[PDB]
């Protein structure tokens, strides 16, 4: 068959699951130490007391 | 990057307890003196 010229130019791309924007939590400003180490701070702290 | 773990941070956990105990016992040392003293 003889086609016409294309009418819509396509290639093969790359399909991902779009990510999220993450928005931080409240209090995310805890997250550089674990939930241990903060629990065992009050610990300390009342011990040293 | 992951949050910091206790074990990253036990040893100084141990020292402040090494210190609290090491403090009890030089005060109660003190007392002792004092005691027998008088
Ligand atoms: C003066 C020593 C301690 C007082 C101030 C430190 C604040 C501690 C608050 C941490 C709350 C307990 C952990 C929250 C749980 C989590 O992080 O997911
Ligand atoms: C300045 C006052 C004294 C402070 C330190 C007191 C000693 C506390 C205990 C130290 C850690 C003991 C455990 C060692 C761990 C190991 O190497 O396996
Ligand atoms: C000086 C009076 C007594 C004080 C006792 C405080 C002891 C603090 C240290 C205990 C360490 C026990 C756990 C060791 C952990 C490890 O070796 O990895
Ligand atoms: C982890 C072990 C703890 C042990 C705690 C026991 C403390 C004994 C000291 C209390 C007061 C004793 C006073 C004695 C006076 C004296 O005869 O000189
Ligand atoms: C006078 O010298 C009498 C008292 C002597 C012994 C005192 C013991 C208590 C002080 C040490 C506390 C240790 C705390 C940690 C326990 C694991």
């Amino acid at each position: 068959i003889d086609f016409s010229k294309p009418f819509m130019s396509l290639g093969i791309s790359i399909m991902i699951k779009k990510p999220q924007k993450s928005k931080p939590g409240v209090f995310s400003f805890l997250d550089p130490l674990a939930y241990e180490i903060w629990m065992c701070i009050v610990f300390a702290y009342i011990g040293v007391s | 990057t992951s949050a910091l773990s206790l074990s990253n941070v036990a040893g100084v956990f141990y020292i402040l307890v090494g210190g609290l105990g090491l403090a009890m016992l030089v005060a109660l040392i003190e007392f002792c003196y004092k005691s027998r003293a008088e």
